[PDB]
RNA sequence: CCCGGCGAGGGGAGUGAAAAAGAACCUGAAACCGUGUACGUACAAGCAGUGGGAGCACGCUUAGGCGUGUGACUGCGUACC
RNA sequence: GUAACGGGGCUAAACCAUGCACCGAAGCUGCGGCAGCGACGCUUAUGCGUUGUUGGGUAGGGGAGCGUUCUGUAAGCCUG
C-alpha cells in the first residue's frame, strides 16, 4: 500500500531541490522529520510540508500506522520557466529565466 | 567448425631456471621473450597469455662483443629542462646489474597491457642463490 | 577567454560529484525536559543542561 | 496541390538514428552526427571483410610452426616434404589436428620425413 | 572415427551423427549423397593417409534442408567526389547429415 | 471529509462511455532533464568504430542447442560539405 | 630530449658469389550468385537453349524504377 503527495509550480530550482531530496531517500518517516528539523536551506520547508500532508494523506484515507511508514520514493522534476528582460550597458538587454519545480513524495508500509 | 581459442581460466604453466654466465646478451634475451609469450605451445592465442614463469641467475656474467664494455650508452631524460643522463656498460653492471636484462627482454614484447602483464613472469638474480624452491623449477639450457 | 568545444553532460556529473550534502549525526536529549535539540544549544521551550534559563 | 513532408522527414529519420543504437553521446542520439556514424561503419565492415582471412591464415600457420618444431622439423621442410609425398590437406584441418590429436601429426611429420629423406 | 572430406572449394572434418552446411548441391530433400575423395581416415592409433587418396573409403550422408543465409549490406562511398553506393545481399547452403564412414 | 497560513498545491468521495477528457482541458512526436534494474569502469594514452573474443545476468528446450543485453583483452583505423 | 638503422639488439642478424625451400595483394585458380553486349540453332508476338566476352570512375551524355498530395473508375470496397 502506497501514498502520494505533490506540490507542482513551485518556485526554485530543480537543481536546488534535489540537494535537500537527497538527504532522505529510504529512511523512516520520524527520522526524515529530524533530519529536515535542522536543515539551513529554503527547500527543507517545502519538502518538509509535502512529506507531512503524505503522511496524513496515508493515516486518514488508507488506515494506516506512523509507526510503520517508509518514504519509498521521492523526485524532482523541471516547470515552465517565467521569461524576463534586464537591461544592460550601452544599449544592450538581456532574458532572465525564472525555474520552477515539481515535487512528488511516496511513503509505504513495505 | 569454428577455430580453438584458449580460455585463461585453464591453462597451464611450468617454471624453469636458467644460468646467464658467459652468454651473448641479445641471443639470450630472443629466447627469454619468445618463451614468456609462448611462441612454442600449438595453443598459441594472440590476445591470451599462454607462457611459463622463468628464473635467471648470475646476471652480472653476461658477455658482449666488440668494444660494447666501454662504448654503450644508455639514455634516459627526467622531464625538468635540460635533464638528459646517460650511463655506460660497465657503470650499469656496477650500479644495478639485472637492468641490463630487464631492459633488453622489455624491449622485445608486446606494447600495452598483455605485454606489460607478461613482463611480471621474469625474475632476475645478480648471484646464485634464489628462495623460489617451494614451485619447484626444472633445469633449461638455452 | 571562452570555450572552443561544448562540454559533456558526463563532465557536468564529474564536477559536481562534490556538491553533496551532510546530515547532522546526532541530536542531544535534556535531563529534565526530555527534548531533543543541537548539542550546546538551548532547547525551543529555554532549557539548557536541566536549568530554565528563558521564559 | 499542396504537399507536407512531415510524415516522410520523420520516417527517414528514424530509419536512420535505429542503427545507430549503442553509440556514444550524440552519436546515438543526434541525427546530423549520427548519420556520418553509420557510413563509416559500412565502410569498416567492408575493409574487415577481406582482413578477415588474412588474419586466420597467419594464426594458422603460427600454430603449425609450434606444433612442427615440438618433432623436430620446421614449418617450411614440413610443407616441401608433404607436398613431395602428394597429401593435400590445408592449414585449417593441419592445425585443427595439431591441437587436437597428435599422434595423427606425428605419422604426418613422418611421413614428410621420408619423403623428404 | 573422423574422416576427412573435401566439398564445395573447401575442405571438412567429421564424425557420424554430425550435420554439416555446405554450399548448394543439386539433389532434392531426403536423398542420399556419396563422397568418395576422402583425405584421412583415423579410428584410434589406426591412421590412413591419401597419397592423395585413400583406396576404398567412401562416406554417405543424406540432404536435410536447403535455404539462404543472413543479409549483408555494402557501402560505398568517397569523399569530396560526389559519390555513394549501397546494395545487399544473401548466400545459398545445403545441409546434410552424416550416416556412414567406410575405410 | 482530510493536510496546509480561513493560502498556493494536493489525497479521497461523487459526475461521465472516458478525468492520463479537470478548465495550463482532442491526439501529445524530437531536442533537453530525472527515478528504478542488468553488466562494465579507479597502472590507463588519440575521429570512439569495425574484425576476433572470454566471463556474468536473463528467456524458450530440457536432448545437443538457440535468442536477447553488457563487454575485459587484441589487429586495423587522422569527421562531413 | 637520445634524435643521420622505425626500436630492441647484431661481429653477423654486415658486404661479395653460387644454390635450394618458404612467407607475401581486392593479381591468377577453385565453388556458389547477379547483370550488359555479340554469334549460332527452334522459331519469333519478340521467348527458349548453347556458347564467347565484359561490369573502378569527377565534369557530362543515355536507359529503367520507388514514395507523397489532388481528379475518374467510386451511391463501389474496408471500418465503433
Amino acid at each position: 500500500m502506497e501514498t502520494i503527495a505533490k506540490h507542482r509550480h513551485a518556485r526554485s530550482s530543480a537543481q536546488k531541490v534535489r540537494l535537500v531530496a537527497d538527504l532522505i531517500r529510504g529512511k523512516k518517516v520520524s527520522q526524515a522529520l529530524d533530519i529536515l528539523t535542522y536543515t539551513n536551506k529554503k527547500a527543507a520547508v517545502l519538502v518538509k510540508k509535502v512529506l507531512e500532508s503524505a503522511i496524513a494523506n496515508a493515516e486518514h484515507n488508507d488506515g494506516a500506522d506512523i509507526d510503520d511508514l517508509k518514504v519509498t520514493k521521492i523526485f524532482v522534476d523541471e516547470g515552465p520557466s517565467m521569461k524576463r528582460i534586464m537591461p544592460r550597458a550601452k544599449g544592450r538587454a538581456d532574458r532572465i529565466l525564472k525555474r520552477t519545480s515539481h515535487i512528488t513524495v511516496v511513503v509505504s508500509d513495505r | 567448425m569454428k577455430t580453438f581459442t584458449a580460455k585463461p581460466e585453464t591453462v597451464k604453466r611450468d617454471w624453469y631456471v636458467v644460468d646467464a654466465t658467459g652468454k651473448t646478451l641479445g641471443r639470450l634475451a630472443t629466447e627469454l621473450a619468445r618463451r614468456l609469450r609462448g611462441k612454442h605451445k600449438a595453443e598459441y592465442t594472440p590476445h591470451v597469455d599462454t607462457g611459463d614463469y622463468i628464473i635467471v641467475l648470475n646476471a652480472d656474467k653476461v658477455a658482449v662483443t666488440g668494444n660494447k664494455r666501454t662504448d654503450k650508452v644508455y639514455y634516459h631524460h627526467t622531464g625538468h629542462i635540460g635533464g638528459i643522463k646517460q650511463a655506460t656498460f660497465e657503470e650499469m653492471i656496477a650500479r644495478r646489474p639485472e637492468r641490463v636484462i630487464e631492459i633488453a627482454v622489455k624491449g622485445m614484447l608486446p606494447k600495452g597491457p598483455l605485454g606489460r602483464a607478461m613482463f611480471r613472469k621474469l625474475k632476475v638474480y645478480a648471484g646464485n642463490e634464489h628462495n623460489h624452491a617451494a614451485q619447484q623449477p626444472q633445469v633449461l639450457d638455452i | 577567454a571562452v570555450q572552443q568545444n561544448k562540454p559533456t553532460r558526463s563532465k557536468r556529473g564529474m564536477r559536481r560529484s562534490h556538491d553533496a550534502l551532510t546530515a547532522v549525526t546526532s541530536l542531544s536529549v535534556d535531563k529534565t525536559s526530555g527534548e531533543k535539540h543541537l548539542r550546546h544549544h538551548i532547547t525551543a521551550d529555554g532549557y539548557y543542561r536541566g536549568r530554565k534559563v528563558i521564559a | 496541390a499542396r504537399v507536407k513532408r512531415g510524415v516522410i522527414a520523420r520516417a527517414r529519420h528514424k530509419k536512420i538514428l535505429k542503427q545507430a543504437k549503442g553509440y556514444y553521446g550524440a552519436r546515438s542520439r543526434v541525427y546530423r552526427v549520427a548519420f556520418q556514424a553509420v557510413i563509416k561503419a559500412g565502410q569498416y565492415a567492408y575493409r574487415d571483410r577481406r582482413q578477415r582471412k588474412r588474419q586466420f591464415r597467419q594464426l594458422w600457420i603460427a600454430r603449425i610452426n609450434a606444433a612442427a618444431r615440438q618433432n623436430g622439423i620446421s614449418y617450411s621442410k614440413f610443407i616441401n616434404g608433404l607436398k613431395k609425398a602428394s597429401v593435400e590437406i590445408d592449414r585449417k584441418i593441419l592445425a585443427d589436428i595439431a591441437v587436437f590429436d597428435k599422434v595423427a601429426f606425428t605419422a604426418l611429420v613422418e611421413k614428410a620425413k621420408a619423403a623428404l629423406a | 572415427m573422423y574422416a576427412v572430406f573435401q566439398s564445395g572449394g573447401k575442405q571438412h572434418r567429421v564424425s557420424e551423427g554430425q550435420t554439416v552446411r555446405l554450399e548448394k548441391l543439386d539433389i532434392a530433400t531426403g536423398e542420399t549423397v556419396e563422397f568418395a575423395e576422402v583425405l584421412m581416415i583415423a579410428n584410434g592409433e589406426e591412421v590412413k593417409i591419401g597419397v592423395p587418396f585413400v583406396d576404398g573409403g567412401v562416406i554417405k550422408a543424406e540432404v536435410v534442408a536447403h535455404g539462404r543465409g543472413e543479409k549483408v549490406k555494402i557501402v560505398k562511398f568517397r569523399r569530396r567526389k560526389h559519390y555513394r553506393k549501397q546494395q545487399g545481399h544473401r548466400q545459398w547452403f545445403t545441409d546434410v547429415k552424416i550416416t556412414g564412414i567406410s575405410a
